[PDB]
RNA sequence: GGAGGAAGAAGCCCUUCGGGGUGUAAACUCCUGAACCCGGGACGAAACCCCCGACGAGGGGACUGACGGUACCGGGGUAAUAGCGCCGGCCAACUCCGUGCCAGCAGCCGCGGUAAUACGGAGGGCGCGAGCGUUACCCGGAUUCACUGGGCGUAAAGGGCGUGUAGGCGGCCUGGGGCGUCCCAUGUGAAAGACCACGGCUCAACCGUGGGGGAGCGUGGGAUACGCUCAGGCUAGACG
RNA sequence: AUGCGCGCUAGGUCUCUGGGUCUCCUGGGGGCCGAAGCUAACGCGUUAAGCGCGCCGCCUGGGGAGUACGGCCGCAAGGC
């Protein structure tokens, strides 16, 4: 299971502009170019100072909200990337930024990781010439990411895939936008990530 | 906090011992002690009851001050002109909006054609750049088109985020407005210009043509039409649309309605 | 130009020929996130008073840290009063582990991999003297080699 | 201590003590209502509270609370017994399971419905 | 379910009567295609046996599937379950009515007598989510049995004081032994489990194939600084 | 309200008792101020509650309670 419903709240809430609908929330119409205050009856009202851990908690629940998995799937990322060499922070973002759902986004052929979630389920997607329906698949350095054939006479990937010509894919990826298919170079870094996230808060976090 | 900032807006509004003013918003009057202090005879549109007395209290030792009851939308700010800046030359507006009725006061104010010399507003930074751009600037839309049709604006002030006293979410960027005598371009159907404008940005990824195809009820009718007078106005709707102006909108908008109006 | 945090605000009360008399203590830290910390407790009969006093006395008390890749150069174990703070480096990616006071000293200090742990009496005010005192007492390579060898 | 004095005598370690002996390292227990009786707080505070003489599956008979706003237990009525203390009331040490075995859910609950086991409010 | 979708529908809640929230949330357009139907359909099973080789090594031919018409594949094709706890400080989450030390809440501190963010209900918010809470037990926090790593003047804690047995501990300079101690080699430290890497199930859980690592203990060899022991000597402790 | 033995770490002052070259140096004992240092503080500070070592005896929230029980010792009270 997953969080559905209400999205721009979540924008709200965080405070950021966090693109989790796709077009909406690059045109003015994303709810926080217009009221830019956390939802509910006591939201434009005056913010106390926050607390450490409520510093933590917020930083974590952003970053989590971004690529919107469990809870449960988070800890057992974080609790992965821990266990591994080098800085816990980089691993712990190549390791969320190799999920299938999140590739797919990358690459362009979704404009929403909710969207791309979906075209990965239904099925439209192929890893190595193999279909895999499964968002929580790990790729690694040297995968090929295509669309299906039986899946490319879609309006729907057509559209988005089209709109990818005159638009530049992370430096982490490759496309062949003619092809309709990608390639996974390498694992991305700290800095080829444009998240308005600080890591260490949630490295903070999760040791109370 | 606001101790300096205040004084940077009116500098900017550039007003004097012999212009009038009007205050949106006050709350407890910031900027309209400062705006009393240099200014002359001021006018306010508070309506929250609350904060009344503070703004009172606040404004008591002023005699160039007058205080309405009224809500900016749904009072015919005409007749405030009329009847309050009897004598002024210039008037100009200064303001800090809140947020959700930022666009609609805006909107409402330059739609009624008022003899303003101008405007000078503090809003988000957000909706900043919409309202202040050019062809290919990724911020280019209706807002942009309205505000740069009917009076001719530029960013002045960008105040950062962290200068609030509780901090807030989003930069702030006072602009100032300096109206426009005379439209920039004429248009006979001025209404269904604007719809033009909201249908070739319905969806920024789009072509133009597939904009103005798609969103007009008699789109489907008139789609030789609508190809015919892009290819022939020398601005085809190949492109997507952010890239075009005023006057190439000016020159498609005479296309559709001297021959379809 | 400085960076400022509350540890504590507490109002203590003297009695008097019929009532009570109230005084307020500010505990704060002043830093710039790069090596420099000042730690200043105010009393004053007013709140903002008293953190005008704390923010002067933190200004007038600052210790220069030596930090190396954003951490500690050496473990350290210092004893203040009936408190202790102990202090240990880590490799970068572990984040300042440490409970509520030590944590807001160390940040305005740089500090971004370090473990703590207080032990013995757990005061904040005494906790904030130990820490400083244990930041005071670090030495780095260089200045052990030079008084050592010369 | 000395080093010598550690291996010739050692530490004593420390042993807990339970503080719910009736349910003998059992979640729950079922037991028969006896007495039903209204009691009074220890201190500051005042109020009349319910409690039930409860007899155990165990060897012990014990005094346990009713939590909620009404209950329907008799003198006779089986019922669940569960950990907990309450603060005021002086001797008891366990709790009452609502809903289970003849104890039933409090009327009219909207909000804690898990605790005071009541059924989700059909709602049309 | 996905994309778009009002300066913002209706109802409900609050309101300084202007409005604000629930909220792009819904309704609404388009798109996908869980469930469902049709057809196909397994890996797990090649041996024993039989013919030619000797009754051997090779070679050649058949039989055998509970799971199960299941997995799975191909083709059609439907917008297609959300609950649970909490919102006084710990600890992320605030207002309006009801009640007036009553009904109740409670892990601690405590809250309930007329203006309750602490009880009951609504609106809203927060955390997790096919789950969420409660009770019981274990380790942690607990440096709160303190080897790592605590104390005993007044906070709990120096025996009422001597003499002394077992025990514990022990000054300097040499030489022998090599018991403790340290090092090298080797045997053992089973298979699972733990770590690393590479692979098979569409990923994972799960499983496979490798590689280490390991406290301890045997066998052989080596070192003698420090403890131990044997022999000689010295005068700074102690004794006369 | 401070177990014993040993070594180390500014001094000044008042006493009791020995030897010396007797202006004053040199042992031992009893007090008072105080360096460094210690202590939650009071305070201790070459007669340490400092810096160390060796051995012994105790402590682990307040009541219940030095109580009940069992044992040992006493004529008994009673004690451990
Ligand atoms: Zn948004």
């Amino acid at each position: 299971g997953r969080y559905i419903g209400p999205v721009c709240r979540l924008c709200r809430r965080e405070g950021v502009k966090l693109y989790l609908k796709g077009e909406r929330c690059y045109s003015p119409k994303c709810a926080m170019e217009r009221r830019p205050y956390p939802p509910g009856q006591h939201g434009q009202k005056r913010a106390r100072r926050p607390s450490d851990y409520a510093v933590r908690l917020r930083e974590k629940q952003k970053l989590r909200r971004i690529y919107g998995i469990s809870e449960r799937q988070f800890r057992n990322l974080f609790e992965e990337a821990s266990k591994k060499k080098g800085v816990t922070g980089s691993v712990f973002l190549g390791l969320l930024e190799s999920r299938l759902d999140n590739v797919v986004y990358r690459l362009g052929f979704a404009v929403s990781r909710r969207q791309a979630r979906q075209l990965v389920r239904h099925g439209h997607i192929t890893v190595n010439g193999r279909r895999v329906d499964l968002p929580s698949y790990r790729v690694r350095p040297g995968d090929e990411i295509a669309v299906a054939e039986k899946s490319r006479n879609l309006e729907l990937i057509r559209q988005n895939l089209e709109a990818m010509k005159g638009r530049k894919v992370g430096p982490w990826l490759s496309l062949d936008v003619e092809g309709m298919k990608g390639k996974f170079l390498r694992l991305p870094d700290r800095e080829d990530l444009a998240l308005p996230v600080n890591e260490q808060l949630v490295i903070e976090f999760y040791s109370r | 906090i606001d101790t300096n900032i205040l004084n940077r807006i009116v500098d900017h509004a550039e007003v004097t011992e012999k212009t009038g003013v009007i205050e949106i918003g006050p709350g407890i009057g910031a900027l309209t002690e400062q705006l009393a202090k240099r200014a002359k005879k001021v006018v306010a549109f508070e309506i929250d009851q609350r904060l009344l007395p503070i703004l009172k209290d606040t404004l008591s030792p002023y005699e160039n001050v007058t205080v309405i009851h009224q809500d900016v939308l749904k009072a015919d700010v005409k007749s405030v002109i009329e009847e309050q800046f009897q004598d002024c030359d210039e008037i100009m507006v200064v303001a800090n909006l809140p947020y959700y009725v930022t666009t609609p006061i805006i909107m409402k104010l330059l739609e009624e054609h008022l003899p303003l010399k101008g405007i000078v507003v503090m809003l988000q930074k957000e909706v900043a750049e919409r309202m202040a751009a050019d062809p290919s600037s990724k911020e280019y839309g209706s807002l942009s088109i309205a505000v740069q049709f009917y009076t001719e604006a530029k960013t002045v002030m960008i105040v950062p985020k962290t200068v609030f006293v509780p901090q807030p979410n989003v930069d702030s960027a006072v602009i100032r407005l300096i109206l426009r005598d005379g439209p920039a371009v004429d248009v006979e159907n001025e209404s269904f210009f604007f719809q033009l404008i909201k249908a070739s940005f319905a969806q920024r990824r789009k072509t133009l043509l597939n904009n103005l195809v798609n969103n007009l009820p008699e789109g489907k009718a008139q789609k030789s039409t609508i190809e015919q007078v892009l290819e022939e106005t020398n601005i085809d709707g190949k492109r997507r649309g952010e890239s075009l102006s005023i006057e190439e909108f000016a020159a498609l908008s005479n296309g559709l309605y001297k021959a379809l109006f | 130009d400085f960076e400022e945090k509350m540890i504590l605000i507490r109002r203590t009360a003297r009695m008097q020929a019929g009532g009570r008399r109230f005084r307020f203590g500010a505990l704060v830290v002043v830093g710039d996130r790069q090596g420099r910390v000042g730690l200043g407790f105010g009393k004053a009969p007013e709140v903002p008073l008293a953190v005008q006093k704390a923010g002067y006395y933190a200004r007038r008390n600052m210790v220069e840290v030596p930090l190396q890749n954003g951490t500690i150069p050496h473990e350290i174990e210092v004893e203040f009063g009936a408190s202790k703070i102990v202090l240990k480096p880590a490799a970068p990616g572990t984040g300042v582990i440490a409970g509520a006071v030590p944590r807001a000293i160390l940040e305005l200090a740089g500090v971004t991999d370090i473990l703590t742990k207080e032990l013995g009496s757990r005061n904040p005010i005494n906790i904030a003297y130990a820490t400083m005192e244990a930041l005071r007492q670090l030495r780095t390579k260089a200045d052990v080699e030079r008084l050592r060898k010369g | 201590p000395t080093i010598n004095q550690l291996v010739r005598k050692g530490r004593e370690k420390v042993r807990k003590k339970s503080k719910v002996p009736a349910l003998k390292g059992a979640p729950f227990r079922r037991g028969v209502c006896t007495v039903v009786r209204t009691v009074t707080p220890k201190k500051p505070n005042s109020a009349l509270r319910k409690v039930a003489k409860v007899r155990l599956t165990s060897g012990y008979e014990v005094t346990a609370y009713i939590p909620g706003e009404g209950h329907n237990l008799q003198e006779h009525s089986v019922v669940l017994i569960r950990g907990g203390r309450v603060k005021d009331l002086p001797g008891v040490r366990y709790h009452i399971v609502r809903g289970v075995y003849d104890a039933a859910g409090v009327k009219d609950r909207k909000k804690s419905r898990s605790k005071y086991g009541t059924k989700k409010p059909k709602e049309a």
